[PDB]
């Protein structure tokens, strides 16, 4: 068990979830202006 | 199955299961690059 | 001349063989019965040797007493078509031999193990396969690398290259791989000693703290002071054992180019992907 | 011969840089034999050795270098060659007499080499003080005063697997000959390489149950079987085995005093070792 | 029947060590230390803790980027197949520039990653050197490690990056690869005449191979003086023992001279830098100064000459 | 794994190393097994050349000797198929099928190497049984390398390299040592002349010398020979520190390079697409086309002598040099 | 989750995240270089 | 945040992101160098 306690814990973790939710947000708007540069996934006929 | 954890250290078997799933999940997707049915980047017919 | 802590250590016994009758030191030199058998291989073996240069060429570089033809197999050549380099064959092979029964004798004097005439016998066995083992098993003397200083590097570069890619033998590669490993633990053993022996100008001379400390702070593993010459007497000893067993199996073994060895990894049903 | 890196008709970069290294190479030599020569130089060259029948120094070449001067951590300054190592040595009257008069024959020892300190039985003049570690702790010391060592490096393979684990406390020692010597009680252990050095044993094969005696772990065979066998000394021998002067320390001196005896056993345990084969 | 000193019977387990305490400057080590029993067999048992610097994080960032760009591009050479770069792991590599780019810098599919991950990969070497400079400083000792493996480095930039900048040209350098730089060995000799005939690369051999004899003299000496306490080599330097004097009367006697148990160790030492260095010169003079080392054998008179045994060929195009 | 007994014969100079080592168990014994060549047939009456309509290569044969060739050469490529490999139906006069055309080709040159490079392969010559062992097409052929185009910014870049290939005897070596040398004529040496360098005059790179080397392991694997049989490797370039064979070796290059360039590459544009390689190129003869791991192909089985039609005239404009060595007289466009 | 941080230290677990996250974004930029359709810096046409 | 120097220790943080980013300035610039399009000092047309 690390030093950390369970008020310790938990407000780590809200920041870590947020902190990864924003992460993941940033991600998601590049693979959004990603897609309308250029889509990733081929149909049946390829690209 | 909860009693999994008395005889495994979880806090190890997390760590291993998180890099041995990292090779797994790289070893699967460099498998489908491979392929030219499932190249989602090169786009072949299918 | 003697060490000042050498006299209580020149004591009577040890010997395999010639017990009392050899039992003295020339000088700084034990002699032994081995010292006295070691010495006349090594001088009959060197004067054939400055005979053979005198029939050839005195070049210190260019003196070479090549093995006979392989047309004469097993049999012993004439004195000047490879009969020279068989009678200097055997000459030398008393020579290491005598020479590794001498240190056993020293070894029991002193009260220490075996472990030099051991590892020497490694280098006597690696010696034995390219002068007996292998011509044996190709069946004539003449695949035996001659007795020259440059000459015997042509041989080396022949035989390597009757494979076409001595590179890729396994065995060799193994060996090499000691062979490089070992200089590299020599270079950090003996670089380690010096460092806590003669450590920055003032500071005192460290312990066997700061020498564990020291690696485990660089790769994060200390093999310790004994775990050191165990590994750097493993890793040549494996050198010489590998380099013995690389040149063995290229002509009794293995007659194709040693890249072709490596066919059997492409064809590996797990990853053939064809 | 012409191109880049010719010098002269004959001579090129190539070939003098290899004489630029082979000077170099010389120097190194020289250099590293001088190193070689800080301990036992000058030479003691006794009087059978010479016509003018007295005692000489000899140098030889390279001669010795300048003498060494090491830091010590405690607060000492020790010059190499010492002055103390070199002035016991020939100082000592050794309890052994040549086979032959002339220089090079071996020694005869006269009384127990083992004991005396002849060959395989000598010892090293060494400091009587016993180390210290860089914290300041005894450096050998056994796992009675030193209680946070324990026997065996894995737990799980001393427990289920205890033969190549072994913990050799309470097995018996048994000499070249099958003697039972005793049994050992203690281990001592190095707090600097974090060995085994010795194996307390007491007497009581061969002497009292509570006389402590020390075996040093690479003159003993531990063996499956519950048993440590000493090839170096006979099991009687063990009673002649020198005594620590405190009984929980062990000093320089004393380890040579210790492994010296036992090494002695090489040529001198049992009559026969001394004589060759043949 | 005796201990032979190759595997450590008994073992005792403390505390993990910590190590010597570091200035308070460094950063802390690593709180991850373990004993093995397989490890205390051969010597110490402890594995761990490691430190973590500046010069060795970032001596590890630039190893990653040289390994990732290696590894990304050998496993495209076999088009991203885990199946095939298993199959063609010894054959693959990160090929350098063809000869065309000379020195400049080239595209990046075409010897472009290469100098990247040459680049990358000599600096976390260096940093690797400062990082073995500063332990030794750190704890207070020589810096004898350090330039032993400075020494290792200028072998490792005279064949990578000296020589092909004095050749005019990274096609004249090493890919990597494991057969393919066995290649390039292979080809290094052929081009300039059989390598056998470089002088420096005899002396590097010379010492190549007394390194192997030394490590298998001093090894042996000091595990069949293990009886006496002679692993404890720092104690035996300072306090001459027992074990110091028959290591040394054992070759005195054997050979006629004998070096002390300090001195082998400088023998070891420069024994193995001169392999390397000697090795580095001699790659350096190849090429620049010498065309075919075979023919510069011939000029010196060191190349032996033999006898008939077939009829010799005779260029057709001479 | 291989084991003694092995077959050693002696090369260079004793002591040098420079030694053959075989194993007996790995040799064939079929493969190089030359047929029984056909009963003399009677040379008389009008040539094949008036008797027969479509003949233009076996004009001055009889019509005996012509009808003996035919049998000999179905049984050399096609013997499981018989006459209908190359002629159609009862339509014998009717150049057609494909084949048909590459065997009138194939009989040109037949006909042309063993009439002018004897500096090569002596008086033993070839024959179709020399390169094709009774099957429709040799097993020892080869495709040109395939030149997949690069990205210049992407990864992944093999250089003809680093890849195990059966052409570079499964080294990582450059795969296009065949098309640079058996079909181009880059030149093969990579050793300067001189004991110093000059740059400007020789400057020879390594990935050239690997490609030297790639062509050299096949020289050697095809015809079951070493580096040592045709070098003394302590002194590669010296050709008196060499055997004969390596003279011999010499025009067996520029002869292979002969046929591919001249014979074997003209009938591209009418073979099928299914004989065609991975790049769209017709097989093209390598070292071991014709010694399939021997020295002397068939055992050295001189076998074109029981078979004139298969020996040309020999050409006066043949040079042996003309083709890359000082000059491109014998090779096309 | 939040029991996840009193069992690992929150230190290790960020520069493992973190370590990962930068190599394989450095994985998947070069694998995109490697094509011809995602290669942005040889602007290639589509 | 301000909380995230009583996770990770800023003084090491800080050095991580030094030679963090001189090991991706370095690796950034040399990429484009080997780019025909970016390649400011061989200036190839664009
Ligand atoms: C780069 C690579 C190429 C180069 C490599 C290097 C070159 C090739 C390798 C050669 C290297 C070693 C060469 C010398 C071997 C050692 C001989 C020797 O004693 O040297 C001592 C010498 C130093 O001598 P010292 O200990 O200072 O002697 C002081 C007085 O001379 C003390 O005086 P003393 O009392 O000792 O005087 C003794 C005197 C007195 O003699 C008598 O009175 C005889 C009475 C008879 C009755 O003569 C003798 O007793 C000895 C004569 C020979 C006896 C032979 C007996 C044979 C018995 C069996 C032994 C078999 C071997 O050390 C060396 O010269 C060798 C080391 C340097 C080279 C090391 C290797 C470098 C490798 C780099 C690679
Ligand atoms: C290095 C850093 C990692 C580390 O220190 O691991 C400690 C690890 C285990 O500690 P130990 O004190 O050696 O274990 C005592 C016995 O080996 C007994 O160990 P155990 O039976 O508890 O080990 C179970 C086994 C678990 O393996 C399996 O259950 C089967 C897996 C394959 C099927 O663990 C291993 O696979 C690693 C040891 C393998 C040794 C033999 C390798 C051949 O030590 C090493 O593996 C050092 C490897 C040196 C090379
Ligand atoms: C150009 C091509 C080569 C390029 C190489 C680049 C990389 C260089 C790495 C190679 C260096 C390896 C040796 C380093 C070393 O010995 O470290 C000790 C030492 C440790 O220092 P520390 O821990 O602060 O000192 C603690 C105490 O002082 C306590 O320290 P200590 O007592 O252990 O140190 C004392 C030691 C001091 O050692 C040194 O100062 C090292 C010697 C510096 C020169 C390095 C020679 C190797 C370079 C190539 C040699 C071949 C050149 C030939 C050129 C054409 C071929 O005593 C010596 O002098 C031993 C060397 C004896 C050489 C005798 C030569 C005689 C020549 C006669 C010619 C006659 C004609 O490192 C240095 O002193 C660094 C100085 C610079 C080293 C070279 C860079
Ligand atoms: C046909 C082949 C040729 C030949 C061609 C060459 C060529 C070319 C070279 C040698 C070199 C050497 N040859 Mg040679 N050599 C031949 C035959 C031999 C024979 C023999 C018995 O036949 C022997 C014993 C040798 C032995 C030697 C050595 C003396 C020398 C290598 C020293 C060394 O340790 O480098 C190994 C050590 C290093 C290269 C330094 C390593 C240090 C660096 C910093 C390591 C970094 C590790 C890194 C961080 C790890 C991560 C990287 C990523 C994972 C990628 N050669 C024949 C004649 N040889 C080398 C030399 O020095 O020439 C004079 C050399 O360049
Ligand atoms: C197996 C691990 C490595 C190793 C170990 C090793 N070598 C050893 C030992 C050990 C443990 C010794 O104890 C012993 C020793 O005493 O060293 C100082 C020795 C030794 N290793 C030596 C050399 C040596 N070791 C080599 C290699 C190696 N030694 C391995 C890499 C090589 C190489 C690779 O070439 C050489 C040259 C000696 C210095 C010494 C043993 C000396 C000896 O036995 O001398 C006897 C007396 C003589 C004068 C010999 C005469 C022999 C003949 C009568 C004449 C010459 C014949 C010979 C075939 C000529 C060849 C010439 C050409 C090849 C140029
Ligand atoms: C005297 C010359 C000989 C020599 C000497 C020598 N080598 C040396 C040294 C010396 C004195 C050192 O001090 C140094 C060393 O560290 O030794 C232990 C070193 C060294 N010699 C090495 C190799 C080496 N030496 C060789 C040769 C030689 N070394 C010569 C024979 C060779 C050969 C024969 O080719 C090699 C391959 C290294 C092991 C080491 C130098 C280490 C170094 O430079 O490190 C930085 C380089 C990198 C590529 C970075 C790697 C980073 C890792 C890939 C990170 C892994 C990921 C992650 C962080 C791990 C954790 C995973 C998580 C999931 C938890
Ligand atoms: C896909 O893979 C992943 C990502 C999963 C991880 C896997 C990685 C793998 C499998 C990596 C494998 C690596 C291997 C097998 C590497 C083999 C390496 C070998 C054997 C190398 C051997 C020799 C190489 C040498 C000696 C190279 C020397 C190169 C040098 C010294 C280059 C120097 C370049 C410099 C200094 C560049 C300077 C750039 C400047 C700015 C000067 O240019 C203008
Ligand atoms: C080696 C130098 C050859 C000699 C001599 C002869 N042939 Fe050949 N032939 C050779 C090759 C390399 C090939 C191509 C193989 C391939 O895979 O494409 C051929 C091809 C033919 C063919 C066409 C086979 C087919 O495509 O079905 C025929 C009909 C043929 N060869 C006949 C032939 C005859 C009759 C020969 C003797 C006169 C002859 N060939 C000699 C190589 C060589
Ligand atoms: C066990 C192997 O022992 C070894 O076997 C081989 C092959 O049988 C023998 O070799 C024998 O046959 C080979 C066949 O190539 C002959 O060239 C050689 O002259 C002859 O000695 C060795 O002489 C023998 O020592
Ligand atoms: C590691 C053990 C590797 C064994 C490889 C066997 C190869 C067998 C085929 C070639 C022969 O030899
Ligand atoms: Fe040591
Ligand atoms: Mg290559």
């Amino acid at each position: 068990l690390t030093g950390l306690s369970d008020e310790e814990a938990k407000e780590f973790h809200s920041i870590f979830m947020q902190s990864f939710l924003i992460f993941t947000a940033v991600a998601v708007v590049a693979h959004f202006l990603a897609w309308a540069w250029r889509p990733w996934i081929p149909g049946a006929e390829g690209y | 199955m909860w009693r999994m954890w008395k005889i495994l250290d979880y806090r190890r078997t997390v760590v291993l299961a998180h890099v041995g799933m990292a090779v797994l999940a790289l070893l699967i997707h460099f498998i489908l690059l491979s392929t030219e049915n499932f190249n989602w980047l090169q786009g072949n017919p299918y | 001349a003697m060490l000042d802590f050498e006299k209580k250590y020149r004591v009577r016994g040890g010997t395999l063989l010639g017990g009392d009758l050899f039992d003295f030191w020339i000088g700084p030199f034990y002699v032994g019965i081995f010292g006295v058998l070691t010495a006349i291989f090594a001088v009959l073996g060197t004067v054939l040797i400055i005979y053979g240069a005198s029939q050839d060429t005195f070049n210190l570089w260019q003196i070479s007493i090549a093995p006979p033809d392989l047309s004469y197999g097993l049999a012993l050549a004439p004195m000047m078509e490879g009969g020279l380099w068989q009678i200097i064959t055997v000459c030398a092979l008393g020579a290491f031999i005598t020479w590794a029964l001498r240190q056993a004798e020293i070894s029991k004097k002193l009260g220490m193990g075996y472990h030099v005439p051991v590892a020497f016998a490694v280098a006597i066995l690696a010696y034995a396969t390219l002068v007996v083992f292998r011509p044996l098993l190709m069946g004539a003397w003449g695949h035996g690398f001659p007795y020259g200083i440059l000459s015997h590097l042509d041989w080396v570069s022949n035989v390597g290259y009757q494979y076409l890619h001595f590179h890729y033998n396994p065995a060799h590669m193994l060996a090499v791989t000691f062979f490089f490993t070992t200089t590299l633990a020599l270079a950090l053993h003996g670089g380690l000693i010096l460092s806590v022996t003669n450590p920055k100008k003032g500071e005192p001379v460290k312990t066997a703290e700061h020498e564990n400390t020291f690696f485990r702070d660089v790769i994060g593993y200390s093999i310790g002071s004994l775990g050191i010459h165990r590994l750097g007497l493993f890793l040549a000893l494996n050198a010489g054992f590998w380099s013995a067993v690389c040149i063995i199996i290229s002509g009794p073994f293995w007659t194709r180019g040693w890249p072709e060895w490596w066919n059997w990894w492409l064809n590996v049903p797990i990853w053939s992907w064809g | 011969m012409e191109g880049t890196g010719a010098l002269t008709d004959y001579m090129n970069v190539a070939q003098m840089t290899l004489y630029a290294f082979w000077l170099f190479l010389a120097g190194l030599i020289v250099y590293l034999r001088m190193e070689d020569k800080r301990e036992g130089y000058p030479l003691q060259a006794e009087a059978n050795e010479n016509c003018n029948r007295t005692p000489e120094k000899k140098l030889g070449f390279p001669a010795p270098p300048s003498p060494k001067v090491f830091k010590l951590a405690d607060g000492r300054s020790i010059q190499v060659p010492r002055a103390e190592k070199t002035d016991y040595e020939l100082n000592t009257q050794l309890r052994a007499e040549p086979t032959a008069p002339w220089d090079g024959a071996p020694l005869e020892p006269t009384g127990n080499p083992m004991v005396d300190g002849l060959g395989p039985a000598a010892w090293a003049k060494r400091e009587d003080e016993p180390e210290v570690t860089h914290g300041g702790k005894q450096k050998i010391c056994p796992l009675r005063v030193a209680t946070e060592f324990e026997v065996g490096m894995s737990r799980d393979v001393a427990r289920f697997w205890p033969e190549i684990d072994p913990d050799p406390r309470g097995y018996q020692v048994l000499g070249c000959d099958g003697k039972v010597a005793g049994k050992i009680v203690d281990i001592w252990v190095d707090r600097g390489e974090l060995r085994p050095m010795y194996l307390e044993m007491d007497l009581s094969g061969v002497g009292s149950s509570g006389d402590r005696v020390l075996l040093p772990i690479n003159f003993a065979r531990v063996g499956y079987d519950s048993k440590v066998r000493v090839n170096a000394i006979t099991g009687q021998q063990f009673t002649d085995v020198p005594r620590l002067r405190e009984a929980d320390r062990i000093s320089p001196q004393e380890e040579d005093f210790i492994t010296g005896y036992f090494g002695g056993g090489v040529l001198y345990a049992v009559p026969g070792r001394t004589e060759p084969f043949l | 029947a005796e201990y032979q000193n190759i595997f450590t019977r008994v073992q005792v387990r403390g505390p993990t060590d910590p190590g010597v305490e570091l200035p308070a400057a460094d950063w802390p080590r690593t709180k991850g230390a373990t004993h093995s029993w397989l490890l205390g067999k051969i010597g110490d048992a402890q594995v761990g803790p490691i430190y973590l610097g500046t010069t060795g994080v970032m001596s590890i960032l630039f190893g990653i980027v040289s390994i990732v760009i290696i590894g990304m591009n050998m496993l495209a050479s076999v088009d991203w197949s885990p199946l095939e770069f298993i199959r063609q792991f010894f054959w693959v590599a990160l090929e350098p520039p063809p000869p065309e780019y000379g020195l400049s810098l080239p595209p990046l599919n075409d010897g472009g990653w290469w100098l990247i991950a040459g680049f990358t990969l000599t600096l976390s070497v260096l940093l690797w050197f400062a990082r073995t400079y500063n332990r030794a400083r750190a704890l207070g000792l020589g810096t004898h490690v350090a330039w032993a493996f400075a020494a290792a480095i200028f072998l490792f930039l005279a064949i990578g990056f000296i020589w092909p900048v004095l050749m005019g040209s990274w096609a004249k350098s090493v890919p990597f690869g494991i057969f393919p730089h066995l290649d390039w060995t292979t080809a290094f000799s052929l081009r300039y005449g059989n390598l056998y005939y470089n002088p420096f690369h005899m002396l590097s051999i010379v010492f190549l191979f007394g390194s192997a004899l030394l490590f298998a003299m001093h090894g042996a000496t000091i595990l069949a003086a293990g009886r006496y306490n002679a692993e404890r080599e720092i104690e035996q330097i300072t306090d001459r023992g027992t074990a110091a004097e028959r290591s040394a009367l054992f070759w005195r006697w054997t050979m006629g001279f004998n070096a002390t148990m300090e001195s082998i160790h400088r023998w070891g030492y420069w024994f193995a830098i001169l392999c390397v260095i000697t090795g580095g010169i001699g790659i350096l003079l190849t090429g620049t100064v010498v065309e075919n080392w075979y023919l510069w054998g011939v000029h010196h008179g060191i190349a032996p000459e033999y006898p008939e045994f077939f009829t010799p060929a005779v260029d057709p195009a001479a | 794994c291989e084991r003694p007994p092995v077959d050693t014969e002696q090369k260079g100079y004793r002591g040098t190393g420079m030694e053959e080592v075989n194993n007996p168990r790995l040799r064939d014994d079929d493969l190089h097994l030359a047929p029984e060549a056909a009963d003399p047939v009677s040379a008389e009456g009008p040539r094949a050349g008036e008797i027969y309509q479509n003949v233009e290569v076996l004009d001055d044969l009889s019509v005996a000797e012509f009808t003996r060739l035919m049998q000999s050469m179905t049984d050399w490529v096609s013997p499981d198929e018989g006459c209908t490999y190359c002629h159609d139906g009862n339509d014998f006069a009717s150049e057609e099928l494909y084949t048909y055309q590459v065997s009138r080709q194939m009989i040109e040159m037949n006909r042309y190497v063993n009439a002018n490079w004897d500096s090569h392969m002596d008086d033993t010559g070839v024959t179709c049984y020399t390169c094709h062992r009774g099957e429709n097409l040799p097993e020892e052929s080869w495709f040109a390398e395939p030149t997949p185009d690069v990205n210049m910014a992407g990864l992944g870049n093999t250089m003809m390299q680093n890849l195990a290939s059966e052409k570079t005897e499964y080294t990582s070596l450059p795969r296009n040592a065949f098309e640079r040398y058996l079909l181009g004529h880059d030149d093969l040496r990579v050793e300067g002349d001189t004991i110093l360098p000059h740059l400007d005059e020789w400057d020879v790179s390594l990935q050239d010398t690997e490609a030297s080397y790639s062509l050299m392991m096949h020289m050697s694997a095809a015809t079951g020979s070493n580096c040592t049989t045709c070098h003394n490797t302590g002194r590669l370039g010296q050709w008196d520190e060499s055997p004969e064979e390596r003279e011999i070796s010499w025009h067996g290059i520029r002869m292979t390079r002969d046929i591919n360039a001249n014979w074997i590459e003209p009938l591209e544009a009418g073979q099928p697409e299914v004989r065609l390689g991975p790049t769209g190129d017709i097989a093209k003869v390598q070292c071991a086309t014709c010694h399939y791991g021997e020295q002397l192909p068939l055992d050295g089985a001189k076998m074109v002598d029981d078979y004139p039609g298969l020996m040309g005239e020999e050409d006066a404009d043949f040079d042996f040099l003309q083709f890359g060595d000082l000059g491109t007289d014998g090779l096309r466009d | 989750m939040w029991r996840l941080w009193k069992l690992y230290d929150p230190r290790r677990v960020l520069i493992g995240i973190f370590s990962w996250l930068a190599v394989l974004a450095l994985v998947i930029h070069f694998i995109l270089l490697s094509t011809d359709r995602f290669n942005w810096v040889g602007g290639a046409a589509v």
